[PDB]
RNA sequence: CUUCUGCU
RNA sequence: AGUAGUAACAAGAG
């Protein structure tokens, strides 16, 4: 437990709740009005957005996700659903993104169990997580601190208050709209290594206050579902083409890379990435939908997919028609407001659109 | 099986010497 | 002369 | 006993006392739910929630008695404090797992026997057979399939009563066991559950999932049967087969039904082969039912079914010449008949097409509880001698006879709520719903089938619509026998090539025309072993497999359509789709879409692949020419004709451009390679038998036309034809 | 199972507009027959409210419109790609599995 | 080198991908604070939707009323619900004649349903809202809390057990001149008639938490126990007539669902002309409960019922006839603050009629100005429209009628259409010659349509070549594809016990596999998944893990203790030994052969004090809510085991007012806990009876020491101290 | 103050 | 402050 100062009770936002009264004992008070209730406020898409998920799409040797052994296979569906599960495994264990799916969950849990126990105590939690690395020793890495506020959680929709402090070697003045809710620290010189032979980047502690709901902690510790997600879709991608040729493809799309989807766009094109970067590009962005989940991610989503279904259909030459294109556009352009993800989704829907129409 | 795509000291896990 | 009727799918009138 | 004392208890307290004085028994079902206690929203988050508190589980109030307050680690295993709204104690989970860990141990000789649906699970799958893994383009159609097979002799009602009789002996009421079945079951599982203390209502409930039949909508693609639907998720994938064969025994009706489906596939597909005879063995040879050869099960299961005969006689075992229809075994001693569909409406206005039998026909019922002699014509009943052992069977015969009749005064009869689909719009068998039906209530047939004078003859009584014998009436020429009639018997036959079958007198028994032409669902999986594993498949996997066959083949079969295309067309790979194209139209099509291809060879270029692709499995049967043009081809699919078109895209065929690849009926058949030699250019050339299709209109030759209207044309002269989804073209006759 | 009293005036009031009664609506609803009624109507209905079919084409979608105001800013629980992390190459300590002694 | 995933779809068709469009992985967006503005602006605009009918004053409520029925036509495309009763005649006339006697047999079913129908059926569904609190209870409370309330008003026929019975006490009650109800400090209230019928015919209001694929959240709308006796006869006439409509997919549910949708929908493209272009329309209709006026369903009633019993149409227009009356309950209220002064403070929705209008902010205060007039005692006349209809079934055969007046033989024209409807989705398939006669078939629906009220939403509608479509979140592409984003919320610890959720979890991923397509391999890891989520949840970790946590040296002491590991429950530490082969067979039985005797004896004890046993109706049975759609009950087989706990109890009501009716709940449960001590067969079966509980236990007591007397079961003694006793209960009784 | 509660 | 977004939370009832 941390001691209650006035640091943390200004930054965990102790007492900043106005006084409940009955409505017959302040009806009188001059600046008495409703809750503010405006718009969210506006924002243009950023860079940074782009180059996280890049970086998320990123291979990495820290394997991140370490599954419990199943009943042994007798059934030979059950040794090739074992074989494939290998190459989905080695394939998605590495994934930079299994590395947020990991920290994610144990942050959250973490939250939630403090939260329900130490219900009027700040909490100092660390954020361990766990990986193994190329030659398959295990190591512990800490990413930071968490202080837990007050958790007199009622409703699945209040909020919690934390303090959250994460090393990092980042210029934040280098990038200063990235990080406008964050006050950043440099605390040491740090030795690390590159080639040349060691660089001396000083490390920087982004604290920020952040705050979590019982809901949104609920939803976190359950992110491991992202790795279904895609992979699901991935093996149904595998499954139709070995129902094609009736012949196991799965060495095919992943060893051989025989075959490739278009995954990412660069200067010389649309890129074509195997069936190994779809699966990581899948996961990384149902990571982020879990990640930066908001109910503008939910509008963009349905309208978005109307549009989708609208674009396949010129696509197959079904002629398609609507009845009011304008409509349609307004009401997926009112989701584009404040979330980042959703602008990076728009932006993303922008570029389909330009290669799916030439 | 090695998990492989054609595409320091990392700002993530770098090293300490 | 009791006897079976092989395969049967009815039940019974009212 | 000390229940009397927790009553006096209960009276002694005011509110307790109005409570049992004031609310009856009626009203407790009411009361008996009286709860604060909403139901959760979101119980997942309220678990994650509440495992992190200190004693989030209830336990009953007795616990405090039989766990100590604290374990030896000084944890709290339960707390004094009462749950609200009841009296249980609240409890950590570390009461559960010290419970478990060293609480009052009891024997579990009883859980095996209580719970044998679940054991008998394990049972059946430790015993089980796995066989290789196949990987194919599964089609996994959506119908009802057995859950829980219950016990076949026993419905809803006669289920209950056990149980009842069984767990609750003294609350059973009026209800009295009326069977053989339900005294054996009670007597049983009486024995079995002697000094048994688990809660009587999870012993209910076991019985209730033992007993009562349960059905669900799943999309199978091997056997319903209960055995197979379990293990549904492990058998049959998306793009895989597991041959497996579950433990235990196999209902001995599934078995049947499964060899009866099996048989009418054979036969249906090789009827339309050049050695009918030599394909049904080979085939017959080749295919196992559940694991088990159907060489060696046709030679211990008689089945009678107009195609387990005709398998039989091919095998040359004796064969019974009989088929069952609503409990009745019917056997043709003279006369013959051929089927054709007829459209009728019924007494409910709705209308129907029954597959109606020509020709005079003499059949001999054999039932349970009767026996019959039936003289029957088209659509109308000749002559019936029925000798029924009691009135009951005699009405239960009369309305089988009626039915199998198909006499226009029977489906007139038809009244009140009758559907010929069900809840999923899938068309059921007419005769079933009419028998169904009329067994259900058979006062209006009764009434309006008619009556007519008897003739005095020794040994027959008439009988009247209210059932009661008469001399002098009876129901139109309908007789009762006193005395009995005749006697099951297997005859040796020979079949010839063409699956004739014929007597030691040369008289035809039996032929391919008068096998049931449903496409069922077999019970029991059946695997095939030959190299075209989908011979024997579905309409729907026939036409997927035979399409993914011919895209698979493409850069063969292309370069045999063209140069040796007569050869290709007798490809056996064609010959189960054959079984699928109508009979009457088979040759119609072949002669039409072998003259396309060879019209679209003349003509240099206008090579069109998908065209090729579509038409190729309709010319396998013998051309027959005719000047008739077709804008679409019709295929059978489980009793629905589906069209074809000749030209474009249809949801049965399709050929996406922008992927470059082929579905059928949905499901994804293959990717067209990019071939040079394609050129389209513009014309077709492949849509009209003899003409060209120039392209757009111009309306310049001719405002429009039809299809059939083009005849008109002789040579040379171009004209606009509306040909396909509303879309007009210029089109050339050569 | 006869509509009296309170029940009744709410029946009453509960009806078309030019309708007074239950009753006179029943016996109008048991005795009515088609005559074309949907037809007359729709030939009165103005012509403007129609489901026209405005076709979709290649040139026709443009891309969406983001918004215009300042850019977006960093929003997630954790640093994703700038994070940090210290490690133990292999834990072998007394205590290990705690977060706090790892830590 | 920007990856970006929306690429995909330039190679994969969106509908095979269209799982990755779904962002269910992430929390849904839940409603904050109260839903008062939600419901006012639902009021508002369901009477703006009407604004050009007919306004009245009830004689009985007194409230002002709207009359849209036979309005003018439309003249625009904006949403109208003057809805022409003519038209609305016509089209169920035509569609009695294309299914000749449809309505007579519902008719016939609908009718012995209701003299076959008991009370008790109240009890199912939840959060109704009882007039006698006003406030949101559980069915079963308050149908108690009513039927108590009219048998102390004098209202006794609802003891026949037959819900006709009940229905005939409410319109008695509905004619009472004052009403008397109690309250706690137990008082007693008087209500008037007027007051009576207002809190009767009151609908409470909510918002819809968890819903997925909208920004903005809505306001649900729950009836009270009078509305819920007639609205039950209305649905089950309504699903008789919808199981015998072809286009109608409302009934049916699960692969019913989508196997009646494939048929249908493949018959009707079959018999379309080869000669004849198709077109199918997608879409949903916008405001569709706005605009379903309840007028038209009594009409739609009425035209049904002819020729029936007097009785019988009566019974089934009450529920329209209360409907169009009804009152919604504005809600929580709203909340102010005093940034100045630092204080926050909630006014409740009744005093919004009263309350001053500069403590709003602009569109709050002009919703108020707009709802003021229609604000009677706290509640809001809501006439027009259908809030939450609960009509869903008859809503569909409406729509039903409509598209059934598509055929050949009723356009009189060469186009024609059909299709499917649900509630307020539907799928059209139009056939007609040539684009122009499909343009002149899609006008004529839509003019239809808007002349019934209904009106297809142009925003989220659009009309490609047939062969795919979207229904009810099903989307066809020559066939329905499997979605599976859809199923992945029901995935993970379910939450019910540390039973149920094993063997729902798994039985969940066997149902994936075998309807939304999960592949084996895929299977597996989910498997591994939700094993390594239960134990992180239940903290039932292996016994030889070196995790620490408060539950582990429990289940250490009995890993070591235990000879053949294998057998221990994953729920004790055990290993997992489910796979694929495996999926549905219950733990218990699965490791059965290799649990130990001590510890399988130890955890299938049936003396445990944590296994407890409800209603049949309530065995082996839970309640799971999907991403789309209402809860759902599933059946998961699981042995009775130690580990079949129940969890705890909200207690939030133990320190209010309304604390006294749990009380009375724990009364009602030591009464009924000891009646299965006397009638075993309690629970299997609803025991009948007109006597007092008490006279039934006393009397089948004496039956009992009688014949375990003369068996020998007991002494002497003991039979003599049962009848004393029994003799002291019978003078206890009398006594009073 | 202390008591009571995190869906009521 | 912060969460968050048409209204809440930033404890509540005694
Ligand atoms: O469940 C199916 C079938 O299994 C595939 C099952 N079944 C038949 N026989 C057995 C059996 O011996 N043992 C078991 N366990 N199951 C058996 O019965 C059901 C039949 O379903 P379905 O295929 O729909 O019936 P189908 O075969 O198509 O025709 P059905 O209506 O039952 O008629 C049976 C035979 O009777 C012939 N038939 C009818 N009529 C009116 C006449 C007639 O007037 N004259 C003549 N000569 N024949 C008639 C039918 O054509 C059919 O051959």
């Amino acid at each position: 437990n941390m001691k209650k100062t006035s640091q943390l009770k200004w930054a965990l936002g102790e007492n900043m709740a106005p006084e409940k009264v009955d409505f017959e004992d302040c009806k009188d008070v001059n600046d008495l009005k409703q809750y503010d209730s405006d718009e969210p406020e506006p924002r243009s898409l950023a860079c940074w957005i782009q180059s996280e998920f890049n970086k998320a799409c990123e291979l990495t040797d820290s394997s991140w996700v370490e599954l419990d052994e199943i009943g042994e296979d007798v059934a030979p569906i059950e040794h090739i659903a074992s074989m494939r599960r290998n190459y989905f495994t080695a394939e998605v264990s590495h994934c930079r993104a299994t590395e947020y799916i990991m920290k994610g969950v144990y942050i959250n849990t973490a939250l939630l169990n403090a939260s329900c126990a130490a219900m009027d105590d700040f909490q100092l939690i660390p954020m361990i997580s766990k990986c193994r690395t190329k030659e398959g020793r295990r190591k512990t890495n800490l990413y930071g601190f968490i202080i837990k506020g007050r958790s007199h959680l009622r409703n699945d929709t209040d909020v919690v208050n934390f303090v959250s402090m994460e090393f990092s070697l980042t210029d934040p003045r280098l990038e200063p709209h990235k990080w406008e809710k964050y006050c950043v620290l440099e605390i040491g010189d740090m030795l690390l290594r590159t080639a040349v032979g060691q660089v001396s980047r000083p490390m920087f502690l982004y604290v920020r206050t952040n705050g979590t709901s019982k809901i949104k902690m609920k939803w976190g510790m359950e992110m491991r579902r992202c790795l279904l997600q895609s992979l699901q879709q991935i093996e149904s991608m595998i499954e139709a083409e070995s129902s094609v040729k009736e012949k196991d493809l799965t060495k095919e799309f992943f060893e051989n890379k025989s075959e490739t989807w278009p995954i990412g766009e660069s200067p010389k094109g649309v890129e074509e990435g195997s069936i190994g970067k779809v699966c990581r590009t899948l996961l990384a962005k149902s990571v982020f939908n879990s990640l930066y989940a908001s109910p503008q991610l939910e509008g963009f989503s349905a309208e978005s997919r109307k549009l989708l279904l609208i674009v396949q259909a010129l696509r197959d030459n079904l002629e398609p028609g609507t009845f009011d294109l304008e409509g349609l556009y307004e009401a997926i352009e009112e989701c584009l407001i404040n979330d980042p993800w959703v602008l990076l989704n728009a932006s993303w829907f922008n570029s389909f659109l330009t290669h799916a129409l030439r | 099986y090695s998990p492989t795509s054609p595409s320091s000291y990392s700002p993530t896990s770098p090293s300490y010497s | 002369a009791a006897a079976a009727a092989a395969f049967a799918a009815a039940a019974a009138a009212a | 006993m000390e229940r009397i004392k927790e009553l006096r208890d209960l009276m002694s307290q005011s509110r307790t006392r109005e409570i049992l004085t004031k609310t009856t028994v009626d009203h407790m079902a009411i009361i008996k739910k009286y709860t604060s206690g909403r139901q959760e929203k979101n119980p997942a988050l309220r678990m994650k929630w509440m495992m992190a508190m200190k004693y989030p589980i209830t336990a009953d109030k007795r616990i405090m008695e039989m766990i100590p307050e604290r374990n030896e680690q000084g944890q709290t295993l339960w707390s004094k404090t009462n749950d609200a709204g009841s009296d249980r104690v609240m409890v950590s989970p570390l009461a559960v797992t010290w419970w478990n860990r060293n609480g009052p141990t009891t024997s579990t000789v009883h859980y095996p026997k209580v719970y044998k649906t679940y054991f008998e699970k394990v049972e059946r799958l430790k015993h089980g057979t796995f066989g290789p893994v196949h990987f194919r383009n599964q089609v996994k159609i959506r119908r009802r399939v057995d859950i829980n097979p219950g016990h076949a002799d026993l419905s809803a009602k006669e289920a209950q009563d056990v149980i009842m009789e069984v767990v609750f002996p003294n609350e059973v009421g009026a209800r009295i066991l009326t069977s053989e079945s339900q005294l054996t079951i009670t007597k049983e599982k009486k024995k079995e559950l002697q000094d048994c203390k688990i809660a009587p209502l999870m012993v209910a409930y076991m019985l209730e999932r033992e007993l009562v039949r349960k059905t669900r909508f799943l999309p199978v693609a091997g056997g319903t049967s209960s055995v197979y639907i379990e293990v549904l998720h492990l058998t049959q994938g998306t793009c895989w087969e597991q041959m497996y064969t579950p433990g235990g025994e196999v209902r001995n009706d599934d078995v049947d039904q499964s060899l009866i489906i099996a048989a009418r596939n054979i036969v249906r597909r090789a009827t339309v082969s050049a050695d009918p005879l030599a394909s049904l063995l080979e085939m017959c040879h080749s295919t196992q039912i559940g694991g088990v050869r159907m060489v060696d099960i046709l030679r211990q299961n008689p089945t009678e079914e107009q195609a387990v005969d005709i398998c039989k006689a091919a095998m040359g075992l004796r064969i019974s010449s009989s088929f069952s229809f609503g409990g009745f075994t019917f056997k043709r001693t003279s006369g013959s008949s051929v089927k054709r569909e007829e459209e009728v409406l019924t007494g409910n206005l709705q209308t129907l097409k029954i597959r109606v039998h020509e020709g005079y026909e003499e059949f001999t019922m054999v039932g349970r509880r009767a026996t019959a002699i039936l003289r029957k014509a088209t659509r109308r009943l000749i002559q019936l001698i029925v000798s029924g052992k009691d009135e009951q069977s005699i009405a239960e015969a009369i309305i089988v006879a009626m039915v199998f009749s198909q006499e226009d005064c029977m489906i007139k009869a038809v009244r009140g709520d009758l559907n010929f689909v069900n809840r999923a719009n899938q068309r059921l068998n007419p005769m079933h719903q009419l028998l169904r039906h009329f067994q259900k209530d058979a006062k209006v047939l009764f009434q309006n089938w008619g009556i007519e004078p008897i003739d005095n003859v020794m040994g027959m009584i008439g009988i009247l619509p209210d059932m009661t014998p008469s001399t002098e009436m009876s129901l139109r020429g309908v007789r009762v026998s006193k005395m009995g009639v005749d006697s099951t018997e297997r005859v040796v036959v020979s079949i010839d090539r063409f699956l004739r079958v014929r007597d030691q007198r040369g008289n035809v028994l039996l032929s391919p025309e008068e096998v049931s032409e449903t496409q069922g669902t077999e019970k029991l999986t059946i695997t095939y072993s030959s190299s075209m594993m989908w011979e024997i498949n579905g309409p729907e996997s026939v036409l997927v497999n035979t399409y993914q066959w011919i895209i698979r083949n493409w850069e063969n079969v292309k370069i045999q359509w063209s140069q040796d295309p007569t050869m290709l067309y007798n490809k056996m790979e064609f010959e189960p789709f054959q079984s699928l194209v109508p009979k009457a139209a088979r040759g119609q099509y072949s002669g039409f879409v072998r003259v396309l291809f060879q019209q679209m060879r003349d003509v240099l270029g206008t090579f069109d692949t998908v065209q090729i692709i579509k038409l190729l499995p309709f010319a396998a049967a013998p051309p027959e020419q005719s000047r008739m043009q077709f804008s679409s081809l019709t295929v059978n699919v489980r009793g629905s004709g589906m069209r074809i078109v000749v030209r474009g895209n249809s949801p049965v065929f399709n050929y996406n451009k922008a992927t470059k690849r082929l579905t059928v009926l949905g499901k994804d058949a293959g990717a067209l390679m990019e071939d040079p030699d394609e050129g389209t250019a513009g014309v077709e050339s492949a849509v009209l038998r003899g003409f060209l299709i120039l392209g757009k209109e111009n309306k310049r030759y001719g405002p429009a036309l039809s299809i059939n209207e083009l005849s008109n044309l002789a040579k040379g002269e171009k004209a606009n034809v509306l040909i396909g989804q509303g879309d007009v073209v210029l089109v050339m006759k050569r | 199972f006869e509509i009296t009293g309170t029940m009744r005036r709410l029946a009453d009031q509960s009806l078309p507009p030019n309708f007074s009664s239950l009753e006179n609506f029943r016996a109008y609803v048991d005795g009515f027959e088609p005559n074309g009624c949907i037809e007359g109507k729709l030939s009165q209905m103005s012509k403007e409210v129609n489901a026209r079919i405005e076709p979709f084409l290649r040139t026709t979608p443009r891309p969406l419109r983001l918004p215009d105001g300042p850019p977006c800013s960093q929003r997630s629980k954790f640093l994703l790609m700038d994070a940090l992390k210290l490690s133990i190459e292999d834990p072998s300590h007394e205590g290990e599995g705690i977060p706090l002694y790892d830590a | 080198m920007d990856v970006n995933p929306t690429l995909l779809f330039l190679k994969v068709p969106v509908q095979n991908a269209i799982s990755t469009t779904f962002p269910y992985t992430g929390d849904p967006p839940y409603s904050h604070g109260t839903g008062t503005g939600y419901t006012m602006d639902t009021v508002n605009r369901t009477h703006k939707y009407s604004e050009k009918g007919k306004w009245t004053t009830n004689t009985e409520t007194g409230a002002p009323q709207l009359n849209p029925i036979d309005g003018p036509l439309p003249e625009d495309n904006e949403p109208s619900g003057y809805a022409q009763t003519d038209c609305v005649l016509e089209a169920m006339a035509f569609l009695e004649e294309s299914h000749p006697g449809i309505f007579e047999n519902s008719c016939l079913e609908t009718m012995e349903i209701v003299q076959q129908t008991r009370v008790d059926k109240l009890t199912q569904g939840r959060q109704t809202y009882d007039w006698t609190l006003n406030r949101n209870q559980p069915a079963a409370t308050a149908l108690a809390n009513t039927i108590e309330v009219f048998r102390s008003n004098g209202l006794t026929a609802n003891e026949s057990g037959r819900l006709i019975d009940f229905l005939k006490d409410v319109m008695d009650s509905m004619d009472k001149e004052e009403m008397e109800i109690t309250t706690h400090g137990k008082k007693k209230q008087r209500l008037n008639k007027r007051s009576y019928l207002i809190r009767a015919l009151t609908l409470n209001t909510m918002t819809k938490d968890a819903e997925r694929g909208k920004l903005k959240r809505r306001a649900i709308a729950t009836p009270g126990m009078q509305i819920r006796g007639f609205v039950y006869f209305v649905e089950a006439l309504a699903r008789s007539i919808c199981e015998k409509l072809e286009q109608s997919g409302l009934p049916v549910g699960g692969n019913e669902k989508k196997a009646k949708l494939a048929n249908v929908v493949r018959k009707m493209m079959t018999n379309s002309q080869d000669t004849e272009l198709s077109f199918t329309i997608t879409g949903d209709n916008t405001k569709w409960n706005e605009n379903q006026n309840p007028r038209m369903f009594l009409a739609m009633i009425t035209y049904i019922t002819r020729n029936q019993p007097e009785w019988f149409r009566n019974v089934l227009s009450i529920a329209p006839i209360m409907f169009s009356n009804k009152m919604a309950r504005l809600g929580k209220g709203y909340m102010f603050e005093s940034k100045s002064m630092k204080l926050r403070t909630q006014v409740p929705a009744e005093m919004l009629a009263n309350i001053d209008l500069k403590y709003f902010n602009k569109s709050t205060r002009e919703k108020i100005e707009k709802i003021r007039p229609l604000l009677i005692d706290g509640t809001a006349s809501l006439s027009p429209g259908m809030m939450m209809g609960m009509f869903n079934m008859l809503s569909t055969v409406l729509g039903v009628s409509i598209l059934n007046l598509g055929q050949k033989k009723y356009t009189k024209t060469t186009y024609w259409w059909d299709g499917l409807q649900s509630s307020d989705d539907f799928a059209l398939i139009v056939n007609a010659p040539n684009h122009e006669g499909i343009q002149a078939g899609v006008d004529r629906f839509y003019r239809t349509c808007k002349l019934v009220g209904i009106n297809m939403s142009k925003k989220k509608s659009y009309i490609n070549r047939t062969g795919t479509f979207e229904f009810t979140s099903f989307f066809y592409r020559y066939g329905f594809v499997a979605n599976f984003s859809m199923e992945l919320p029901s995935f993970g610890v379910s939450g019910i016990n540390e039973s149920a959720d094993m063997s729902v979890g798994v039985t969940v991923i066997k149902n994936n596999m075998i309807n939304n397509d999960l592949g084996p391999a895929t299977a597996q890891m989910a498997l591994q998944l939700f094993i390594k989520d239960y134990r992180y949840t239940y903290r039932c970790h292996r016994g030889d893990t070196q995790i620490q946590t408060r539950r582990a040296f429990e289940l250490k002491k009995l890993w070591e203790q235990t000879r053949s590991k294998a057998g221990l429950l994953v729920s004790d530490g055990g290993p997992n030994l489910y796979n694929i082969r495996n999926l549905h067979i219950p733990e218990v039985c699965l490791k059965w052969e290799l649990m130990d005797e001590d510890y399988q004896g130890r955890l299938c004890n049936p003396m445990n004090p944590f296994v407890s046993h409800k209603e049949i109706d309530s065995v082996n049975n839970a309640v799971v809510m999907p991403a789309h759609g209402p809860a759902k009950s599933m059946e998961y087989d699981a042995v009775a085991t130690t580990h079949s706990w129940i969890p705890k109890r909200n207690r939030s009501i133990l320190n209010t007012s309304q604390r006294g009716i749990l009380e009375d709940e724990q009364m009602y449960q030591k009464c009924c806990n000891l009646f299965e001590k006397f009638f075993p067969s309690s629970s299997y079966r609803r025991p009948v009876g007109i006597s007092s509980m008490v006279e039934a236990m006393v009397s089948r007591a004496r039956i009992d020491a009688r014949i375990d007397f003369e068996s020998g079961r007991i002494k002497k003694e003991e039979f003599a101290e049962i009848m004393k006793i029994c003799s002291t209960i019978e003078e206890l009784r009398r006594q009073k």
